[PDB]
């Protein structure tokens, strides 16, 4: 009995906490690990799908791989045992291990508790790499950024400092940093998450009519349905509220639609693991995927298999750093380090944010020329606006 | 039927009573057409061509009804009314008595309710196209339903209940791709049917002539220890489906010429204006035809149910049949030699009947009866077992390093799993050195080439125990 | 106890409206049996048709869980908002879900599957809830439902 195993699948997670920004990416280092920050598991259905399709899964020190069993041909092309030509689904929780991690990976800071972030082979995002993320927005005129967004112009990507009502024609150098060209996350995969029961409101409730609701899954098949009759004491016009029941479905990314009209778009959970972080899905299917993303070609009624590797990557926050002190320091707007601002005679604080590292190459002097020590990752200060807005971001240094 | 107020509720049916088991290491795919076909939201039946072709897991009739439904009628039925009268015309007796000329072959429904009431548990469907009234089967399909079935691991065994309509050359063709499937997965089993004749009644002796016919069939003499076969048919209790204005009607006079009435049995019916008691009478007579399966259907069943009493080592023969009236043939010794033995390896188990016993299960060979290692099914399907439990224990050292420390490791696995066998007498021996060795290393199996390509040789030796099939008694006058 | 009768007589037909209405609201019968008495038929609240609040002894078993959970979290206002008291409140409410698991009010074969808690900086909170001085605590629970129909089937037996 010949057994022949093949890697078919590369799935790495950068970040640059730990790598910082290379002026051209490559590769990862050979010294990189995550192995104590993120982890990537299989669910049960994704289990007993790659036990009928004999795959193997496999963590790694940079994520995770797949092993295809195949058949060693002579042309160097390599089949699968049998034709895989149906559609096929695979998912995988994303969970977090290091505590402190919402303090250096750059997120939203609005109370979001029922969200939830999706990752899929269905992105396009074929740049220097193949992203599982959504492609990030280019910069124009005329509209509202937040402090933290990240932006494209110009071959290069913007990182937002300040808030803007109203941008401008040509980017204003004081709110904008300058890092090379990639992709990273953002709030463009911020889906919202939902559990087994709903609410759902029909506006302009008309007793004479009824009503389908159907739920239809990444491979545009129709998985659930029924039906909902207005009773006939029900003033025509007010909202109508009902409750659904999702009970035996498969977690993962839906569209809830009602007689040819979407009407919600969610990422279906079960709770089987409900600290996860993130869902990561993988589609087979010939139509919906690109020829630059699968993995499978077909030819002379078989199919062989094309390895790939496909990246997620997240951006560190930055922060302005802030030197604060229990005795005076006799250091003065005229003997201390251009690029820092004195705010009184215990304080003082960088003029524009830094970002949070790992071992930081190079750290800050004083007016005596003097090494300062880089902030802790324990605790961040950000500061509310009138309109209750986050304004500025520190970080805190006890000397 | 809806319930809205809370409390008890009371119905009265016509039903059979259901049974229900749990198994694991015989998990069977039924291939063939269904009525319905309706899974969830989805109509695998929706358009003529395209049709969804999927292999569905149920583990009760329920289920299958849920899904599938049930079978078609029949429209052969034919009654006779028998009266015997005076010397002056008056009736002094009448009887009834039903016959079937020529049944469908769609028998899935059927199959099911057999299956089921002879153990069983966790199967596997695959609805290749709707039943249809003509009774077409088409080689295409069943192949594109096996070719699908490839795709499930719980799949162990290989079941074609439609079958026995098709020609000599489709049916060898199709036999022939299963057996292939099972030498290239090398962990299923397929179990046949025996195409008998097809005239009426049965022509004496005909099971010598249906071997002669089964051995000339051409077939991979490879794969041949893959798969077993059964004879002959079996007759059973469950009932026909029909209509009342399908079923023909004749009346026989004082055992007089048999005559054709112009009436149907709907014209009986005593809610058309007919006369009841003689509708009472074809009711009767209908319920009481008996209704002929393959014994494929069953034969899985006892296999589930043996192998969780006994053991998958132990031969699945010499056990009796449920829900069974009687064989549709009588096998003698004589015709046993032949069946059982032939140069050609080819082997048929027979299902004879013994007085007191009911009907029971009579031989336990393969297709290769002649072969010294692969003679009975017993043995190759403990093999297959053993195997692919080796290989689910030994998968998860792929990508590890090739050295010693990987293969300490890796003989430990398999020599527990095989103590564990041993100690259930499954391997004879006295003690675990005398019933299995394990051999895997440099200088065992290996060399520096296989290191450098990255290959692991492991070799693994047994000894089954097999069964005495001949007891033999001598008989004397004691001295005195 | 001490009831003579009952002024009206209901039956099935009606009870068949009482119990169920497109609208949602249902209205619980009291109905005498021959050689019973007179009994309570009937446990649904006014909102019948929801999946989750169908029943009365489930709203009311889930307002004394939480009465409970928050007399038992008061302690901790005022105090540090870090993750020495979140693990603290966390036991706490653990264990009362424990007791609760094991005299039968809710499912499941371990307290693994009857019941989850989450609170903390990855789970439920971000650091503008820590500047605020907000705690977020997520509580599941699976409850047990009751039958409220049966159904039995006759035949005569073959022979």
């Amino acid at each position: 009995m010949k057994i022949l195993y093949k890697k078919i699948l590369n799935l790495e997670l950068w970040h640059d906490f730990y790598l910082g920004q290379p002026n051209t990416p490559g590769s990862l280092p050979n010294n990189y690990d995550i192995s104590r920050t993120l982890a990537l598991v299989p669910t049960q259905e994704c289990l007993r799908v790659l036990a009928n399709l004999r795959w193997v899964f496999r963590p790694q020190l940079y994520g995770a791989s797949l092993f295809a069993n195949v058949n060693a041909a002579p042309s160097g092309q390599f089949p699968t045992i049998f034709p895989i030509d149906r559609v096929y689904r695979l998912t995988f929780w994303l969970v977090v291990s290091d505590r402190y991690f919402a303090n250096f990976t750059n997120l939203s800071l609005i109370n979001s508790r029922n969200q939830i972030y999706y990752f899929s082979n269905l992105s396009g995002n074929e740049g220097h790499a193949l992203f599982l993320t959504q492609p990030l927005s280019a910069y124009t005129t005329n509209n509202e950024y937040q402090l933290g967004q990240l932006v494209t112009h110009a071959d290069k990507t913007l990182e937002s400092l300040t808030y803007q009502g109203n941008a401008t024609n040509i980017p204003n150098p004081s709110d904008w940093d300058s890092l090379p060209a990639s992709q990273y996350v953002s709030e463009l995969d911020h889906l919202p998450r939902q559990g087994t029961y709903r609410t759902q409101v029909i506006t302009n409730a008309n007793p004479d009519n009824t009503y389908n609701f159907t739920l239809v899954n990444t491979n545009e098949q129709e998985s659930w349905a029924i039906d909902v009759i207005v009773p006939d004491t029900h003033k025509s016009g007010e909202p109508f509220s009902t409750s659904l029941n999702f009970v035996g479905q498969t977690p993962g990314h839906y569209r809830l639609l009602e007689n040819d009209t979407q009407v919600a778009e969610f990422v279906l959970v079960d709770n089987s693991l409900p600290e996860a972080f993130a869902l990561v899905e993988v589609i087979l299917n010939p139509e919906l995927v690109p020829s630059a993303f699968s993995l499978l070609q077909a030819s002379a009624g078989q199919t062989f298999i094309q390895p790939k590797t496909y990246v997620i990557r997240f951006k560190n926050r930055a922060t302005r750093w802030r030197y604060r002190y229990e005795q005076p320091h006799g250091c003065s707007a005229a003997n201390l380090p251009s690029y820092f601002n004195l705010i009184d005679t215990h304080t003082y604080a960088t003029a524009r944010p830094i970002g949070l590292r790992q071992r930081p190459d190079s750290l800050l002097n004083d007016c005596q020329d003097r090494p300062l020590p880089a902030p802790s990752i324990t605790l961040i200060q950000p500061e509310t606006d009138g309109s209750q807005r986050i304004a500025r971001i520190f970080s805190d240094i006890y000397l | 039927s809806t319930y809205k107020t809370p409390g008890v509720y009371i119905e009265e049916i016509s039903k059979f009573p259901p049974s229900i088991a749990q198994v694991e290491t015989a998990i069977p795919a039924f291939i063939g057409y269904t009525q319905i076909a309706k899974v969830g939201v989805e109509n695998f039946h929706t358009d003529a061509d395209n049709l969804i072709l999927r292999p569905v897991r149920i583990t009760s009739l329920l289920e299958y009804e849920q899904f599938f439904g049930k079978a078609i009628n029949e429209t052969t039925i034919q009654v006779v009314i028998q009266d015997t009268t005076d010397s002056r015309g008056n009736l002094t007796e009448r009887k009834a008595s039903a016959r079937i000329t020529s049944p469908s072959p769609h028998n899935l429904y059927y199959s099911m309710q057999a299956y089921f009431a002879n153990g069983g548990g966790p199967c596997y469907i695959v609805s290749v196209g709707p039943m249809s009234n003509t009774g077409t089967i088409q080689l295409e399909a069943l192949q594109n339903g096996l070719a699908e079935v490839a795709k499930e691991d719980e799949v162990t065994l290989l079941v074609f209940p439609e079958s026995q309509s098709l020609s000599d050359e489709n049916y060898a063709a199709l036999m022939s791709a299963a057996l292939e499937q099972c030498a290239n997965l090398q962990d299923r089993f397929t179990v046949m049917d025996l195409k008998l004749p097809a005239t009426r009644p049965i022509p004496a002796n005909a099971i010598v002539g249906a071997s002669n016919a089964f051995r000339d069939l051409s077939l991979p003499q490879d794969n041949l220890k893959y798969g077993a076969c059964y004879a002959p048919d079996i007759e059973t209790i469950f009932n026909y489906f029909y209509q009342e204005d399908a079923v023909t009607i004749f009346r026989s006079v004082n055992g007089g010429a048999e005559e054709q009435d112009t009436l149907t049995m709907a014209g009986y019916n005593p809610a058309n204006g007919g006369d009841g008691i003689q509708y009472a009478l074809i009711e009767s007579a209908i319920d009481q035809l008996p209704l002929i399966l393959p014994p494929s259907p069953l034969v899985v069943g006892q296999y589930a149910r043996t192998d969780n009493t006994r053991g998958v080592w132990k031969a699945p023969a010499n056990v009796a049949l449920s829900s069974v009236i009687k064989p549709v043939l009588k096998i003698t010794n004589e015709q046993q030699n032949n069946l059982n033995v032939h140069p050609t390896g080819k082997s048929i188990n027979a299902i004879r009947a013994f007085t007191g016993k009911g009907t029971l299960i009579w031989g336990a060979r393969t297709l290769a009866g002649n072969d010294n290692e692969w003679r009975y099914v017993s043995v190759r399907r403990f093999f297959n077992m053993a195997e692919e439990s080796i290989k689910k224990g030994s998968e998860p050292f792929v990508f590890e390093p090739n050295d010693a420390n990987t293969w300490t490791k890796v003989k430990a696995m398999i020599e527990n799993f095989l103590t564990l066998q041993w100690r259930a007498g499954a391997l004879a021996g006295a003690k675990p050195e005398q019933a299995f060795y394990v051999k895997i290393g440099l200088n065992e199996t290996m060399t520096a080439l296989d290191i450098l390509e990255g290959r692991m040789i492991v070799e693994i030796g047994m000894a089954v125990v097999r069964p005495a099939e001949f007891i033999i008694l001598k008989f004397s006058h004691k001295m005195q």
